[PDB]
């Protein structure tokens, strides 16, 4: 919660592409049921994986410029960045257990 | 993009129940076209903005035919939303003094043999009586 | 004041994201829209605040696959509030949109197959996100 990075279009290159360690970016919007559904799950993961992973969120309604650059055409979309490059992609709602499976398999 | 759906129904003609084929051509800008066939012969065609309106135009052209379909039943009518969102394919089977519920929804071309030997005008007039019965 | 509403349709999102939702006619009478929006052709587009109420219409009664569209607008009229106890299909939770819905105001589309199961992601309108 207090550990989630709240991105903007302006802060994306700094806080994601130039970040140290793995960054999980959630592309999301307040009007999307599947987006709101995974929201508190990401808060759990942000605490459980602290020191192994940074969780960041990009709200596409306030920040319409970033998602097109990564070919993102649907939400929710999770992009896993490592050292400035996309290391994995997961599109769509999932449970806490499904999310931890995707993370453990990519970290 | 243009969608084309098809549907077989029963109709009564000269006391002879017979099977008809419907083609539903949904083209851009809410143009709905309803064609009806018997043994590859086109009996009629109607063009309108939703299929419940198309169906009513179709039954008015063929007044000598009873259409054994929910869409012809005297107490079936679409809501504004069902007309708008499903192109009138989904409608409600109503009862005097009761608002329309989800479980009252019907497909206008599902089979029905009761209360269907009526004109589109009689159906439309019952619907006004139903609407006014809700107060 | 802006609200999120939903609309079902079998028409593809390519067509909808481009053309928006248009009305049948000029009649701005909301009571007559509820009685019969084809006679006279009404100047309102129907949407709902309950996304589950779109499924039956989007699939044409479980017969076809379709889409649930999500919109953001600020001019809708709450039909149940406006008609009160006279509201003929109050379970639809209808918000009527005077004049229609601009293509720009349709935020996204979510696929629904014939058995009512929706996809777990929303496709974005490129007019707003492309």
């Amino acid at each position: 919660s207090d550990k989630i990075i709240h991105l903007t279009d302006d802060s994306f290159d700094t806080d994601v592409l130039k970040a140290d360690g793995a960054i999980l970016v959630d592309f999301w919007a307040e009007w999307c049921g599947p987006c709101k559904m995974i929201a508190p799950i990401l808060d759990e993961i942000a605490d459980e994986y602290q020191g192994k992973l940074t969780v960041a969120k990009l709200n596409i309604d306030q920040n319409p410029g970033t998602a097109p650059k990564y070919g993102i055409r649907g939400i929710p979309t999770l992009l896993l960045f490592k050292n400035g490059e996309v290391a994995a992609t997961k599109v769509g709602a999932l449970s806490k257990g499904q999310l931890k499976e995707f993370l453990d398999a990519n970290l | 993009m243009t969608d084309v759906d098809k549907r077989k129904i029963k109709i009564i003609l000269n006391g002879e129940m017979e099977e008809a084929e419907l083609h539903m051509i949904t083209s851009p800008n809410r143009h709905c076209c309803l064609k009806i066939f018997h043994n590859n012969n086109q009996l009629a065609e109607s063009n309108d903005t939703d299929y419940f309106s198309c169906f009513a135009d179709l039954r008015n052209q063929l007044k000598n035919i009873i259409f054994l379909c929910k869409g012809a039943k005297i107490n079936v009518y679409p809501s504004a939303m069902s007309r708008d969102m499903s192109d009138g394919i989904v409608a409600y089977e109503t009862t005097l003094g009761q608002p329309g519920l989800p479980e009252n929804q019907v497909h206008i071309f599902d089979f029905e043999d009761k209360y269907v030997d009526i004109t589109p005008e009689e159906q439309r007039k019952f619907h006004s009586q139903w609407f006014e019965s809700l107060v | 004041d802006y609200i999120i509403t939903y609309r079902g349709d079998t028409r593809s999102f390519t067509e909808i994201f481009d053309k928006g939702f248009e009305t049948l006619g000029p009649s701005k009478d909301l009571y007559k829209h509820a009685l019969d929006n084809r006679a006279p052709p009404s100047d309102f587009v129907s949407t709902t605040i309950d996304p589950t109420k779109t499924i039956s219409f989007a699939t044409k009664y479980g017969q076809k696959s379709g889409y649930m569209y999500t919109m953001k607008t600020n001019h809708g009229i709450d039909v149940n509030k406006a008609l009160g106890a006279r509201s003929p299909f109050a379970a639809e939770a209808e918000i009527a949109m005077p004049g229609g819905v601009r293509a720009e105001d349709i935020l996204g589309a979510r696929a629904v197959n014939a058995d009512g199961e929706m996809w777990d992601y929303t496709i974005l309108n490129p007019k707003r996100y492309g």
